[PDB]
Protein backbone atom coordinates (compact mmCIF):
# COMPACT_ATOMS: atom_id res chain seq x y z
CA UNK A 1 0.00 0.00 0.00
CA UNK A 2 2.03 2.93 -1.35
CA UNK A 3 0.16 6.24 -1.09
CA UNK A 4 1.41 9.50 -2.61
CA UNK A 5 0.52 12.87 -1.12
CA UNK A 6 1.20 16.24 -2.73
CA UNK A 7 1.63 19.81 -1.53
CA UNK A 8 0.54 22.48 -1.91
CA UNK A 9 -3.10 22.09 -2.92
CA UNK A 10 -2.88 25.19 -5.14
CA UNK A 11 0.35 26.90 -6.19
CA UNK A 12 -0.10 30.52 -7.27
CA UNK A 13 2.66 32.01 -9.41
CA UNK A 14 3.24 35.00 -11.66
CA UNK A 15 4.75 34.79 -15.13
CA UNK A 16 8.48 34.27 -14.68
CA UNK A 17 8.37 33.10 -11.07
CA UNK A 18 9.72 29.75 -9.87
CA UNK A 19 7.56 27.15 -8.15
CA UNK A 20 8.35 23.91 -6.36
CA UNK A 21 5.77 21.11 -6.13
CA UNK A 22 6.21 18.35 -3.56
CA UNK A 23 5.25 14.66 -3.62
CA UNK A 24 5.51 12.51 -0.49
CA UNK A 25 5.55 8.70 -0.39
CA UNK A 26 4.12 6.49 2.36
CA UNK A 27 7.44 4.65 2.68
CA UNK A 28 10.89 4.61 1.11
CA UNK A 29 10.73 3.99 -2.64
CA UNK A 30 13.27 3.90 -5.44
CA UNK A 31 13.51 6.97 -7.65
CA UNK A 32 13.32 4.63 -10.68
CA UNK A 33 9.52 4.39 -10.37
CA UNK A 34 8.40 8.03 -9.91
CA UNK A 35 6.84 10.15 -12.66
CA UNK A 36 5.29 13.61 -13.04
CA UNK A 37 2.40 14.45 -15.36
CA UNK A 38 0.96 17.76 -16.56
CA UNK A 39 -2.70 18.30 -17.43
CA UNK A 40 -3.89 21.54 -18.96
CA UNK A 41 -7.61 22.28 -18.74
CA UNK A 42 -9.60 20.18 -21.19
CA UNK A 43 -6.47 18.43 -22.52
CA UNK A 44 -5.11 14.92 -22.04
CA UNK A 45 -2.38 14.48 -19.41
CA UNK A 46 1.21 14.57 -20.60
CA UNK A 47 4.34 12.94 -19.20
CA UNK A 48 6.92 15.46 -17.98
CA UNK A 49 9.44 13.45 -15.93
CA UNK A 50 10.06 9.73 -15.43
CA UNK A 51 12.43 7.94 -13.05
CA UNK A 52 12.16 11.00 -10.75
CA UNK A 53 14.51 13.18 -12.82
CA UNK A 54 14.60 12.07 -16.49
CA UNK A 55 12.90 14.74 -18.60
CA UNK A 56 10.57 13.29 -21.23
CA UNK A 57 11.17 14.04 -24.90
CA UNK A 58 9.94 17.42 -26.08
CA UNK A 59 9.57 18.72 -22.51
CA UNK A 60 11.27 22.12 -22.05
CA UNK A 61 14.16 22.62 -19.65
CA UNK A 62 11.98 24.71 -17.29
CA UNK A 63 10.79 21.49 -15.62
CA UNK A 64 13.26 19.57 -13.45
CA UNK A 65 12.50 16.64 -11.15
CA UNK A 66 14.48 15.72 -8.04
CA UNK A 67 14.16 13.50 -5.01
CA UNK A 68 14.88 10.23 -3.23
CA UNK A 69 13.53 8.07 -0.43
CA UNK A 70 10.14 9.59 0.31
CA UNK A 71 10.43 13.25 -0.81
CA UNK A 72 10.20 14.13 -4.51
CA UNK A 73 9.90 17.60 -6.04
CA UNK A 74 9.12 19.14 -9.41
CA UNK A 75 10.51 22.62 -10.03
CA UNK A 76 9.13 24.98 -12.68
CA UNK A 77 11.37 27.96 -13.45
CA UNK A 78 10.40 30.97 -15.58
CA UNK A 79 6.72 30.07 -15.42
CA UNK A 80 4.91 30.71 -18.70
CA UNK A 81 1.14 30.73 -19.35
CA UNK A 82 1.19 27.28 -20.98
CA UNK A 83 2.32 25.89 -17.59
CA UNK A 84 -1.05 26.58 -15.94
CA UNK A 85 -2.73 23.33 -14.99
CA UNK A 86 -2.68 20.35 -12.64
CA UNK A 87 0.55 18.47 -11.92
CA UNK A 88 0.37 14.91 -10.60
CA UNK A 89 3.02 12.50 -9.34
CA UNK A 90 2.81 8.77 -9.99
CA UNK A 91 4.43 5.62 -8.61
CA UNK A 92 4.69 2.90 -11.26
CA UNK A 93 6.74 0.31 -9.39
CA UNK A 94 5.48 -3.00 -8.10
CA UNK A 95 2.06 -4.29 -9.11
CA UNK A 96 -0.38 -1.47 -8.26
CA UNK A 97 0.26 1.99 -9.70
CA UNK A 98 -0.90 5.07 -7.82
CA UNK A 99 -1.20 8.81 -8.44
CA UNK A 100 -0.97 11.77 -6.11
CA UNK A 101 -4.04 14.00 -5.70
CA UNK A 102 -2.51 16.64 -7.98
CA UNK A 103 -1.42 20.24 -7.43
CA UNK A 104 -3.13 23.13 -9.22
CA UNK A 105 -0.91 25.89 -10.62
CA UNK A 106 -2.88 29.10 -11.13
CA UNK A 107 -2.25 32.80 -11.73
CA UNK A 108 -1.20 34.84 -8.70
CA UNK A 109 -3.05 38.01 -7.72
CA UNK A 110 -3.90 39.91 -4.57
CA UNK A 111 -6.45 38.54 -2.11
CA UNK A 112 -10.08 39.37 -2.91
CA UNK A 113 -12.96 38.53 -0.60
CA UNK A 114 -16.06 37.15 -2.34
CA UNK A 115 -19.25 39.11 -2.68
CA UNK A 116 -21.88 36.75 -1.26
CA UNK A 117 -25.49 36.51 -2.48
CA UNK A 118 -28.31 34.16 -1.49
CA UNK A 119 -31.36 33.44 -3.66
CA UNK A 120 -34.64 32.00 -2.32
CA UNK A 121 -36.56 29.40 -4.33
CA UNK A 122 -38.84 30.84 -6.97
CA UNK A 123 -42.58 30.30 -6.66
CA UNK A 124 -42.56 28.57 -10.05
CA UNK A 125 -40.28 25.90 -8.54
CA UNK A 126 -42.29 25.48 -5.34
CA UNK A 127 -45.33 24.46 -7.40
CA UNK A 128 -43.16 21.63 -8.78
CA UNK A 129 -42.40 19.85 -5.49
CA UNK A 130 -38.76 20.86 -4.97
CA UNK A 131 -36.98 23.88 -3.51
CA UNK A 132 -33.51 25.09 -4.52
CA UNK A 133 -31.62 27.69 -2.49
CA UNK A 134 -28.57 29.17 -4.22
CA UNK A 135 -25.54 30.86 -2.63
CA UNK A 136 -23.16 32.79 -4.88
CA UNK A 137 -19.54 33.67 -4.08
CA UNK A 138 -18.43 36.15 -6.73
CA UNK A 139 -14.92 37.12 -7.87
CA UNK A 140 -12.79 35.86 -5.00
CA UNK A 141 -9.16 34.82 -4.60
CA UNK A 142 -7.49 32.53 -3.52
CA UNK A 143 -9.50 29.54 -4.72
CA UNK A 144 -9.95 28.05 -1.24
CA UNK A 145 -13.40 28.78 0.20
CA UNK A 146 -15.88 27.09 2.55
CA UNK A 147 -19.68 27.28 2.40
CA UNK A 148 -21.97 26.02 5.17
CA UNK A 149 -25.75 25.90 4.89
CA UNK A 150 -27.98 26.42 7.93
CA UNK A 151 -31.75 25.98 8.13
CA UNK A 152 -33.21 27.49 11.32
CA UNK A 153 -29.64 27.35 12.69
CA UNK A 154 -29.34 23.62 11.88
CA UNK A 155 -26.23 22.73 9.89
CA UNK A 156 -26.96 20.98 6.60
CA UNK A 157 -24.90 18.15 5.12
CA UNK A 158 -25.29 15.93 2.07
CA UNK A 159 -27.96 18.09 0.39
CA UNK A 160 -25.78 20.66 -1.38
CA UNK A 161 -23.64 20.71 -4.51
CA UNK A 162 -21.18 23.39 -5.58
CA UNK A 163 -19.43 24.26 -8.82
CA UNK A 164 -16.63 26.72 -9.54
CA UNK A 165 -15.75 28.73 -12.62
CA UNK A 166 -12.32 28.52 -14.18
CA UNK A 167 -9.92 31.26 -13.15
CA UNK A 168 -11.05 34.34 -15.07
CA UNK A 169 -8.60 35.52 -17.72
CA UNK A 170 -9.13 39.23 -16.91
CA UNK A 171 -9.05 39.55 -13.10
CA UNK A 172 -7.67 36.07 -12.19
CA UNK A 173 -10.56 35.44 -9.79
CA UNK A 174 -12.92 32.55 -9.11
CA UNK A 175 -16.67 32.42 -8.61
CA UNK A 176 -18.57 29.71 -6.76
CA UNK A 177 -22.21 28.61 -6.66
CA UNK A 178 -23.60 26.39 -3.89
CA UNK A 179 -27.07 24.89 -4.33
CA UNK A 180 -29.11 23.55 -1.41
CA UNK A 181 -31.74 21.05 -2.57
CA UNK A 182 -34.84 20.70 -0.38
CA UNK A 183 -38.28 19.21 -0.74
CA UNK A 184 -41.22 21.60 -0.72
CA UNK A 185 -42.51 20.05 2.51
CA UNK A 186 -39.20 20.49 4.35
CA UNK A 187 -38.80 24.02 2.96
CA UNK A 188 -42.23 25.12 4.21
CA UNK A 189 -41.47 23.87 7.73
CA UNK A 190 -38.63 26.34 8.39
CA UNK A 191 -38.01 30.08 8.18
CA UNK A 192 -34.36 31.18 8.36
CA UNK A 193 -32.09 30.03 5.51
CA UNK A 194 -28.48 31.14 5.96
CA UNK A 195 -25.34 30.69 3.86
CA UNK A 196 -22.12 31.06 5.88
CA UNK A 197 -18.95 31.74 3.88
CA UNK A 198 -15.34 31.41 5.09
CA UNK A 199 -12.54 32.91 3.01
CA UNK A 200 -9.05 34.31 3.52
CA UNK A 201 -10.10 37.80 2.39
CA UNK A 202 -12.73 37.98 5.15
CA UNK A 203 -11.76 38.90 8.71
CA UNK A 204 -14.57 36.62 9.90
CA UNK A 205 -17.13 34.33 8.23
CA UNK A 206 -19.93 36.19 6.46
CA UNK A 207 -23.55 35.02 6.68
CA UNK A 208 -26.19 35.97 4.12
CA UNK A 209 -29.71 34.87 4.99
CA UNK A 210 -33.38 35.31 4.16
CA UNK A 211 -36.65 34.47 5.88
CA UNK A 212 -39.20 32.38 3.99
CA UNK A 213 -42.03 34.74 3.12
CA UNK A 214 -39.90 37.93 3.19
CA UNK A 215 -40.09 37.91 7.01
CA UNK B 1 5.68 6.98 -33.38
CA UNK B 2 2.98 5.25 -31.31
CA UNK B 3 -0.64 6.44 -31.11
CA UNK B 4 -3.72 5.22 -29.24
CA UNK B 5 -7.32 5.30 -30.48
CA UNK B 6 -10.31 4.80 -28.17
CA UNK B 7 -14.03 4.17 -28.60
CA UNK B 8 -16.68 6.85 -28.26
CA UNK B 9 -18.58 8.34 -25.34
CA UNK B 10 -20.84 6.04 -23.32
CA UNK B 11 -23.94 6.51 -21.16
CA UNK B 12 -24.67 3.58 -18.86
CA UNK B 13 -27.41 2.74 -16.36
CA UNK B 14 -26.39 2.11 -12.74
CA UNK B 15 -25.68 -1.57 -12.24
CA UNK B 16 -24.80 -2.23 -15.89
CA UNK B 17 -21.33 -2.80 -17.36
CA UNK B 18 -19.28 -0.83 -19.88
CA UNK B 19 -16.69 -1.95 -22.43
CA UNK B 20 -14.08 0.45 -23.84
CA UNK B 21 -11.69 -0.32 -26.70
CA UNK B 22 -8.15 0.93 -27.31
CA UNK B 23 -6.46 0.31 -30.66
CA UNK B 24 -2.73 1.14 -30.85
CA UNK B 25 -1.46 2.66 -34.10
CA UNK B 26 2.25 1.92 -34.46
CA UNK B 27 4.95 0.04 -32.62
CA UNK B 28 4.61 -3.48 -31.31
CA UNK B 29 1.69 -5.07 -29.47
CA UNK B 30 3.09 -7.54 -26.91
CA UNK B 31 6.10 -5.70 -25.45
CA UNK B 32 4.50 -2.95 -23.34
CA UNK B 33 1.52 -3.10 -21.00
CA UNK B 34 -1.52 -0.93 -21.67
CA UNK B 35 -2.38 0.98 -18.49
CA UNK B 36 -5.85 2.40 -17.93
CA UNK B 37 -6.19 5.65 -15.97
CA UNK B 38 -9.47 7.40 -15.25
CA UNK B 39 -10.49 10.80 -13.92
CA UNK B 40 -13.76 11.55 -12.14
CA UNK B 41 -15.08 15.13 -12.47
CA UNK B 42 -13.06 17.49 -10.30
CA UNK B 43 -10.76 14.75 -8.98
CA UNK B 44 -7.26 13.42 -9.53
CA UNK B 45 -5.98 10.69 -11.80
CA UNK B 46 -6.82 7.14 -10.73
CA UNK B 47 -5.05 4.03 -12.00
CA UNK B 48 -7.55 1.31 -12.93
CA UNK B 49 -5.36 -1.53 -14.19
CA UNK B 50 -2.81 -2.58 -16.76
CA UNK B 51 -2.22 -5.59 -18.98
CA UNK B 52 0.52 -6.72 -21.36
CA UNK B 53 -1.45 -7.97 -24.39
CA UNK B 54 -1.24 -11.64 -25.44
CA UNK B 55 1.51 -12.31 -22.88
CA UNK B 56 -1.17 -12.02 -20.20
CA UNK B 57 0.73 -10.16 -17.48
CA UNK B 58 -1.76 -7.93 -15.68
CA UNK B 59 -2.89 -6.46 -12.37
CA UNK B 60 -6.13 -4.80 -11.27
CA UNK B 61 -6.52 -1.99 -8.78
CA UNK B 62 -7.76 -3.21 -5.40
CA UNK B 63 -10.80 -0.92 -5.66
CA UNK B 64 -11.82 -2.63 -8.93
CA UNK B 65 -11.31 -6.28 -7.99
CA UNK B 66 -14.22 -8.67 -8.61
CA UNK B 67 -15.56 -6.00 -10.97
CA UNK B 68 -12.99 -5.32 -13.71
CA UNK B 69 -11.67 -7.34 -16.64
CA UNK B 70 -8.90 -6.46 -19.10
CA UNK B 71 -8.44 -8.44 -22.31
CA UNK B 72 -7.50 -8.14 -25.98
CA UNK B 73 -8.40 -9.33 -29.47
CA UNK B 74 -5.08 -10.36 -30.99
CA UNK B 75 -6.19 -10.44 -34.68
CA UNK B 76 -7.69 -6.93 -34.62
CA UNK B 77 -4.84 -5.58 -32.42
CA UNK B 78 -7.25 -4.10 -29.90
CA UNK B 79 -7.36 -4.13 -26.11
CA UNK B 80 -10.47 -3.80 -23.98
CA UNK B 81 -11.53 -2.67 -20.52
CA UNK B 82 -14.71 -4.03 -18.92
CA UNK B 83 -16.12 -2.50 -15.73
CA UNK B 84 -19.19 -4.13 -14.17
CA UNK B 85 -21.71 -3.00 -11.53
CA UNK B 86 -21.42 0.66 -12.45
CA UNK B 87 -22.26 3.34 -9.90
CA UNK B 88 -21.98 7.12 -10.10
CA UNK B 89 -18.46 6.76 -8.64
CA UNK B 90 -17.41 5.29 -12.01
CA UNK B 91 -18.40 8.37 -14.03
CA UNK B 92 -15.43 10.04 -15.69
CA UNK B 93 -12.93 10.03 -18.54
CA UNK B 94 -11.07 6.77 -19.19
CA UNK B 95 -7.61 6.90 -20.77
CA UNK B 96 -5.58 4.03 -22.18
CA UNK B 97 -1.85 4.72 -21.92
CA UNK B 98 1.52 3.07 -22.45
CA UNK B 99 5.27 3.64 -22.67
CA UNK B 100 6.68 4.29 -26.14
CA UNK B 101 9.97 2.57 -25.36
CA UNK B 102 11.92 1.00 -28.23
CA UNK B 103 9.16 1.62 -30.81
CA UNK B 104 9.51 -1.33 -33.19
CA UNK B 105 11.95 -2.98 -30.73
CA UNK B 106 14.16 -4.99 -33.12
CA UNK B 107 16.56 -5.73 -30.24
CA UNK B 108 14.11 -6.71 -27.50
CA UNK B 109 11.46 -9.42 -27.20
CA UNK B 110 10.82 -9.03 -23.46
CA UNK B 111 7.61 -7.66 -21.98
CA UNK B 112 7.48 -4.65 -19.68
CA UNK B 113 4.78 -3.92 -17.10
CA UNK B 114 6.43 -1.16 -15.01
CA UNK B 115 6.74 2.09 -16.95
CA UNK B 116 5.51 5.64 -16.97
CA UNK B 117 3.07 6.58 -19.74
CA UNK B 118 4.24 9.01 -22.41
CA UNK B 119 1.55 7.88 -24.87
CA UNK B 120 -2.03 8.75 -23.92
CA UNK B 121 -5.28 8.00 -25.70
CA UNK B 122 -7.75 10.84 -26.26
CA UNK B 123 -10.00 9.58 -23.45
CA UNK B 124 -13.45 7.97 -23.39
CA UNK B 125 -16.20 9.72 -21.45
CA UNK B 126 -18.41 7.41 -19.37
CA UNK B 127 -21.61 8.84 -17.84
CA UNK B 128 -23.32 6.63 -15.25
CA UNK B 129 -26.94 7.77 -15.10
CA UNK B 130 -30.42 6.23 -15.04
CA UNK B 131 -31.93 9.04 -17.07
CA UNK B 132 -33.25 9.60 -20.58
CA UNK B 133 -33.21 12.76 -22.67
CA UNK B 134 -35.13 15.50 -20.85
CA UNK B 135 -35.42 19.25 -21.27
CA UNK B 136 -34.50 21.63 -18.48
CA UNK B 137 -36.83 23.72 -16.35
CA UNK B 138 -35.58 27.31 -16.06
CA UNK B 139 -36.21 29.16 -12.79
CA UNK B 140 -35.30 32.78 -12.01
CA UNK B 141 -32.83 33.82 -9.33
CA UNK B 142 -34.48 37.07 -8.26
CA UNK B 143 -32.37 39.96 -6.89
CA UNK B 144 -33.39 41.88 -3.78
CA UNK B 145 -31.48 43.91 -1.17
CA UNK B 146 -31.07 47.44 0.18
CA UNK B 147 -24.00 45.36 -2.55
CA UNK B 148 -22.49 48.77 -3.27
CA UNK B 149 -24.99 49.60 -5.99
CA UNK B 150 -24.38 46.21 -7.63
CA UNK B 151 -26.96 43.42 -7.51
CA UNK B 152 -26.81 39.83 -8.73
CA UNK B 153 -29.50 37.90 -10.59
CA UNK B 154 -29.54 34.74 -12.64
CA UNK B 155 -31.28 31.63 -13.92
CA UNK B 156 -31.28 28.16 -12.37
CA UNK B 157 -31.24 25.61 -15.22
CA UNK B 158 -32.31 22.35 -13.59
CA UNK B 159 -33.16 18.70 -14.24
CA UNK B 160 -31.96 18.06 -17.80
CA UNK B 161 -30.08 15.30 -19.62
CA UNK B 162 -27.80 15.02 -21.38
CA UNK B 163 -25.10 17.67 -21.63
CA UNK B 164 -24.90 20.36 -22.98
CA UNK B 165 -27.11 23.41 -22.57
CA UNK B 166 -26.17 26.90 -23.73
CA UNK B 167 -27.10 30.05 -21.81
CA UNK B 168 -26.97 33.69 -22.90
CA UNK B 169 -28.41 36.96 -21.60
CA UNK B 170 -30.52 39.44 -23.60
CA UNK B 171 -29.86 37.47 -26.80
CA UNK B 172 -26.12 37.81 -26.22
CA UNK B 173 -26.19 41.59 -25.73
CA UNK B 174 -25.29 41.25 -22.02
CA UNK B 175 -21.88 39.64 -21.48
CA UNK B 176 -20.03 41.58 -18.76
CA UNK B 177 -20.29 40.12 -15.27
CA UNK B 178 -21.82 36.87 -16.55
CA UNK B 179 -20.79 33.63 -14.83
CA UNK B 180 -22.26 30.41 -16.23
CA UNK B 181 -21.12 27.64 -13.89
CA UNK B 182 -20.18 24.09 -14.94
CA UNK B 183 -23.10 21.69 -14.81
CA UNK B 184 -23.24 19.20 -11.94
CA UNK B 185 -24.86 15.77 -11.99
CA UNK B 186 -27.30 15.49 -9.11
CA UNK B 187 -28.33 12.25 -7.41
CA UNK B 188 -31.23 11.80 -9.86
CA UNK B 189 -28.84 11.49 -12.81
CA UNK B 190 -29.93 14.84 -14.28
CA UNK B 191 -27.68 17.82 -14.88
CA UNK B 192 -28.18 21.23 -13.29
CA UNK B 193 -26.43 24.58 -13.45
CA UNK B 194 -27.01 28.26 -12.79
CA UNK B 195 -25.94 31.35 -14.72
CA UNK B 196 -25.52 34.58 -12.78
CA UNK B 197 -24.79 38.17 -13.77
CA UNK B 198 -24.05 41.27 -11.71
CA UNK B 199 -25.92 44.42 -12.74
CA UNK B 200 -26.27 47.96 -11.37
CA UNK B 201 -29.03 47.78 -8.77
CA UNK B 202 -30.30 51.25 -9.73
CA UNK B 203 -31.43 49.88 -13.13
CA UNK B 204 -33.44 46.91 -11.85
CA UNK B 205 -36.78 48.64 -12.42
CA UNK B 206 -35.75 49.92 -15.87
CA UNK B 207 -33.63 47.28 -17.61
CA UNK B 208 -35.12 43.96 -18.72
CA UNK B 209 -33.02 40.87 -18.00
CA UNK B 210 -33.78 37.64 -19.87
CA UNK B 211 -31.71 34.45 -19.97
CA UNK B 212 -31.79 32.34 -23.14
CA UNK B 213 -31.64 28.60 -22.40
CA UNK B 214 -31.16 26.29 -25.40
CA UNK B 215 -30.99 22.49 -25.01
CA UNK B 216 -30.37 20.97 -28.45
CA UNK B 217 -30.73 17.24 -27.54
CA UNK B 218 -34.27 18.03 -26.33
CA UNK B 219 -35.05 20.72 -28.95
CA UNK B 220 -35.92 23.08 -26.09
CA UNK B 221 -35.54 26.87 -26.06
CA UNK B 222 -36.66 28.93 -23.05
CA UNK B 223 -36.52 32.66 -22.29
CA UNK B 224 -37.12 33.56 -18.63
CA UNK B 225 -37.40 37.19 -17.54
CA UNK B 226 -35.75 37.72 -14.15
CA UNK B 227 -37.65 40.33 -12.15
CA UNK B 228 -37.19 41.42 -8.53
CA UNK B 229 -39.98 39.90 -6.45
CA UNK B 230 -42.08 42.44 -4.54
C1 LIG C 1 14.58 5.33 4.32
O1 LIG C 1 15.75 5.85 3.65
C2 LIG C 1 16.56 6.71 4.46
C3 LIG C 1 17.66 7.24 3.58
O2 LIG C 1 18.54 6.19 3.16
C4 LIG C 1 19.50 6.62 2.29
O3 LIG C 1 18.95 6.92 1.03
C5 LIG C 1 18.43 5.80 0.27
C6 LIG C 1 17.97 6.37 -1.07
C7 LIG C 1 19.45 4.66 0.13
O4 LIG C 1 20.50 5.07 -0.74
C8 LIG C 1 20.03 4.29 1.50
O5 LIG C 1 21.07 3.34 1.30
C9 LIG C 1 20.58 5.54 2.20
O6 LIG C 1 21.12 5.21 3.48
C10 LIG C 1 17.07 5.94 5.67
O7 LIG C 1 17.86 6.80 6.49
C11 LIG C 1 19.08 6.25 6.78
O8 LIG C 1 18.99 5.21 7.76
C12 LIG C 1 20.24 4.53 7.99
C13 LIG C 1 19.95 3.40 8.95
O9 LIG C 1 20.09 2.13 8.32
C14 LIG C 1 21.27 5.52 8.53
O10 LIG C 1 22.51 4.85 8.70
C15 LIG C 1 21.43 6.68 7.55
O11 LIG C 1 22.30 7.67 8.11
C16 LIG C 1 20.07 7.32 7.25
N1 LIG C 1 20.22 8.36 6.25
C17 LIG C 1 20.09 9.66 6.53
C18 LIG C 1 20.27 10.61 5.38
O12 LIG C 1 19.84 10.06 7.66
C19 LIG C 1 15.90 5.38 6.46
O13 LIG C 1 16.37 4.58 7.54
C20 LIG C 1 15.01 4.53 5.55
N2 LIG C 1 13.84 4.05 6.28
C21 LIG C 1 13.83 2.91 6.97
C22 LIG C 1 12.55 2.57 7.67
O14 LIG C 1 14.82 2.18 7.04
Amino acid sequence: EIVLTQSPVTLSLSSGETGTLSCRASQNISSSWIAWYQQRRGQVPRLLISAASARAAGIPDRFTGRGSGTDFTLTITRLEPEDLGVYSCQYYGGSFFTFGPGTQVDVKRTVAAPSVFIFPPSDEQLKSGTASVVCLLNNFYPREAKVQWKVDNALQSGNSQESVTEQDSKDSTYSLSSTLTLSKADYEKHKVYACEVTHQGLSSPVTKSFNRGEC
Amino acid sequence: QVQLVQSGAEVKKPGSSVTISCKPVGGTFTNFAIHWVRQAPGQGLEWVGGRVPVVGIYKYGKKFHDRLRLYEDDPMKTVFLELRSLTSDDTGVYYCTRWRGCGMCPYDTSSYYNDASDVWGPGTKVIVSAASTKGPSVFPLAPSSKSGGTAALGCLVKDYFPEPVTVSWNSGALTSGVHTFPAVLQSSGLYSLSSVVTVPSSSLGTQTYICNVNHKPSNTKVDKKVEPKS
